[PDB]
């Protein structure tokens, strides 16, 4: 089907030490692929999925130095922001980046990202059309005219829309064993009594991939949409996925709830009734 | 792959007319390409960006026009200048897979001549008076059309022309120095035969 | 700033069965800053073999880490999450129920 | 502003020897670059850094080696001399926007089996054509520097103990007379009255690059140091 | 495979 690619980029100041924290993560999908982190001892782009081993020297020396050049540039970000914003040196502060592209069940590019955060809030992206940004206050005016000036977008677009992509794909073809699967959830339901009139109905979901699923809940067909209890997807750390979903429901009246799990694994959606 | 191709060598153009000097590039990824430009003993410098829109980044000056289709960069203007003489470089700039780098090609040496109304050549004969009997052969004041000869024997000696301005008023003059160690061979044959 | 509270979950990788080798996980997710404490417990005592995931973040910018240890459940051990954050004014205890 | 300085400006070297071209550069730019200039190869990139401390091999790293100590300074090093390598260096660089990048001047360096065959230029000035200046009421004064080896030469003209520029016309590059001989030529011309004045003191100045104290020289002859020689006469009747 | 062009804020 449908297939992404991203990386992320944190870097945080620490003013009880010398340098801010770098970390940056790629993912392809839902498997994390590669990582590099300011504090590690060996300074380089790391390998974490299997499949991305098969990449020559020329390959890790070229992320390696692209990735200190990336950490270079957010460590100084942080000074600029804090500029910005007439903030103190003593506090410590948050930039996050993120970017990458996702290609259609065809591998042709659908679309891009480029945006980053300060302190938890937006504070530029790259718009759906490709050759614009959205910048919230004034702080992020200005860095939209340096960028402007420099033509990022145009640059941009040029990586997005074709090595983002060439990249994904060459991925794709390589964990093809691990990237292209497919595998459905196995459900089940839990029952709990709170109390004497009250009882709570688990909906689970185990063992799937990818981290796309849907699980609603119905009361006489009609969605029990406020009442439902959904935890965060989570990772088994095998490389599969796992979710849940809860309703609270009058003792006896556990059999007029039914739970629908929806995922890409799933040749038909299912339809759990409690016994 | 991911290379410059120039135009080869030197351009010799009459003040006035049209300058074009060819740029073609091969590159993986969507294309961005700059022209620097060293004048002789000087540092290479920026002279324009392949960005705008379509392709046409500056007029009466230099410009250029992006046209990926036969991925072509020409560099051009509408009236070449005497101070227009220089060292042309068109450059790649590679930063979408690897690491920001420019790519320049081999450089194309522009050379503007002027365009002279009244050509008067004349050979003379100079003499170096705290040597014995060391003399010399200046051509000058001829047309920039003509071609000056190349020496085809050894200690004899003949330079490329060059062109000098007497600010008295628009004084260019076209010229050519030539020199021996042969015992007795005259300034009347040196420079024969464009 | 904006500071937002961390969501705990603490589970094992496959469904438990005594005497079986499983792992033992815990899920912090939703929240930031990204300055976080997770110890695994073990009858009220810290397991010292534990590893995490790389911190990465969602669309809404908000953290997400995994910590994960090899363990063999039993019928009579305890196992639990211990987390610290500056939004908790306490570190935050969550036991693990296999039945759930 | 953005300006990139270079040292020295002009080397000669002994096969086998080490060699250090030195960068500054006070723009705040964390990027620099090391390139070398050819004919019918242009400029190709050595050495480039992103930051102090570190540095990565460009297109032709071989033979070479860099060092950037600090944001400002960024070395070029070459350990074992070779004839392949006697080229003008030039140092550049950059902030963020990496397309445009700054360069330094520029440096000579030339690079020989032996320092013997180094040798300072001959001058000789040629006086105008009786001819010339019946005719057209103008004399070309000509300079002509021969015998000298590296081309590591500046040619300036001087009337009346000030340097001049206009109504002249040096020779751009350096011509070859011989395997280890170079010359170098340049006109200068003015009017008829001017020439004619017997207080219109004249005279070509060459400007040689040559040695430095540093390199060893056999108790013979002079040292092909770093000096000038000129060749001078006034105007005449 | 990262981008090779770093944008400053």
């Amino acid at each position: 089907g449908s297939h992404s690619m991203r990386y992320f980029f944190t870097s945080v100041s620490r003013p009880g030490r010398g340098e801010p924290r770098f970390i940056a993560v790629g993912y392809v999908d839902d498997t994390q692929f590669v990582r590099f982190d300011s504090d590690a001892a060996s300074q380089r782009m790391e390998p974490r999925a299997p499949w991305i081993e098969q990449e020559g020297p020329e390959y890790w020396d070229g992320e390696t130095r692209k990735v200190k050049a990336h950490s270079q540039t957010h460590r100084v970000d942080l000074g600029t922001l804090r500029g910005y914003y007439n903030q103190s040196e003593a506090g410590s502060h948050t930039v996050q980046r993120m970017y990458g592209c996702d290609v259609g069940s065809d591998w042709r590019f659908l679309r891009g990202y480029h945006q980053y955060a300060y302190d938890g809030k937006d504070y530029i992206a790259l718009k759906e059309d490709l050759r614009s940004w959205t910048a919230a206050d004034m702080a992020a005016q200005t860095t939209k005219h340096k960028w402007e000036a420099a033509h990022v977008a145009e640059q941009l677009r040029a990586y997005l829309e074709g090595t983002c992509v060439e990249a994904l794909r060459r991925y794709l073809e390589n964990g093809k064993e691990t990237l292209q699967r497919t595998d459905a959830p196995k459900t089940h339901m839990t029952h709990h009594a709170v109390s004497d009139h009250e009882a709570t109905l688990r909906c689970w979901a185990l063992s799937f991939y990818p981290a796309e699923i849907t699980l609603t809940w119905q009361r006489d067909g009609e969605d029990q949409t406020q009442d439902t209890e959904l935890v965060e997807t989570r990772p088994a750390g095998d490389g599969t996925f796992q979710k849940w979903a809860a309703v609270v429901v009058p003792s006896g009246q556990e059999q007029r709830y039914t739970c629908h799990v929806q995922h890409e694994g799933l040749p038909k959606p299912l339809t759990l009734r409690w016994e | 792959m991911d290379s410059v191709t120039q135009t080869e060598g030197l351009v010799t153009l009459t003040e006035g007319l049209p300058v074009m000097l060819n740029c073609t590039y091969q590159s993986t990824y969507s294309p961005f390409l700059f022209w620097y430009v060293q004048h002789l003993n000087e540092a290479p410098k920026l002279l324009l960006k392949s960005f705008t829109d379509n392709k046409r980044p500056e007029h009466q000056g230099f410009h250029a026009t992006l046209h990926k289709s036969s991925s072509s960069f020409h560099l051009q203007k509408s009236s070449a200048q005497l101070s227009d003489s220089a060292l042309y470089y068109c450059a790649l700039f590679l930063a979408s897979s690897s690491f920001s780098k420019l790519v320049f090609g081999q450089g194309t040496s522009l050379s503007v001549v002027p365009n002279i109304q009244n050509p008067e050549p004349a050979v003379y004969q100079l003499k170096d008076p705290r040597s014995q009997d060391s003399t010399l052969c200046l051509f000058t004041d001829f047309d920039s059309q003509i071609n000056v000869p190349k020496t085809m024997e050894s200690g004899t000696f003949i330079t490329d022309k060059t062109v000098l301005d007497m600010k008295a008023m628009d004084s260019k003059s076209n010229g050519a120095i030539a020199w021996s160690n042969q015992t007795s061979f005259t300034c009347q044959d040196i420079f024969k035969e464009t | 700033m904006i500071q937002r509270t961390p969501k705990i979950q603490v589970y094992s990788r496959h469904p438990a069965e005594n005497g079986k080798s499983n792992f033992l996980n815990c899920y912090v997710s939703g929240f930031h800053p990204s300055d976080i404490e997770v110890d695994l417990l073990k009858n009220g005592e810290r397991i010292e073999k534990v590893e995490h995931s790389d911190l990465s973040f969602s669309k809404d910018w908000s953290f997400y880490l995994l910590y994960y240890t090899e363990f063999t459940p039993t019928e009579k051990d305890e196992y639990a999450c211990r987390v610290n954050h500056v939004t908790l004014s306490q570190p935050k205890i969550v036991k693990w129920d296999r039945d759930m | 502003e953005a300006a990139v300085t270079q040292s020295p400006r002009s080397k000669v070297a002994v096969t086998g020897g080490k060699v250090t071209l030195s960068c500054h550069q006070t723009n705040n730019h964390d990027y620099m670059y090391w390139y070398r200039q050819d004919t019918g190869h242009g400029l190709r990139l050595i050495h480039y850094s992103y930051v102090a401390d570190s540095t990565e091999k460009g297109d032709i790293p071989d033979g070479y080696k860099a060092s950037r100590p600090s944001q400002e300074n960024f070395s070029l090093i070459l350990e074992l001399a070779s004839l392949s390598q006697t080229a003008v260096y030039f140092c550049a660089s950059s902030d963020w926007v990496s397309y445009e990048q700054y360069f330094g001047p520029g440096t000579r360096l030339t690079v020989l089996e032996d320092l013997r065959n180094v040798t300072p230029p001959k001058v000789s000035l040629f006086e105008p054509s009786k001819a010339e200046i019946a005719n057209k009421q103008k004399a070309t004064l000509v300079c002509l520097a021969r015998g000298f080896f590296p081309d590591h030469v500046e040619l300036s003209w001087w009337v009346n103990g000030k340097e001049v520029h206009s109504g002249v016309s040096t020779d751009p590059q350096a011509y070859k007379e011989s395997n280890y001989s170079y010359a170098l030529s340049s006109r200068l011309r003015v009017s008829a009255t001017f020439w004619h004045n017997p207080r219109n003191h004249f005279r070509c100045q060459v400007q040689f690059h040559g040695l430095s104290e540093e390199d060893k020289w056999p108790e013979g002859s002079p040292k092909p140091v770093t000096q000038n020689i000129s060749a001078e006469a006034w105007g005449r009747a | 495979a990262l981008w090779g062009f770093f944008p400053v804020l």
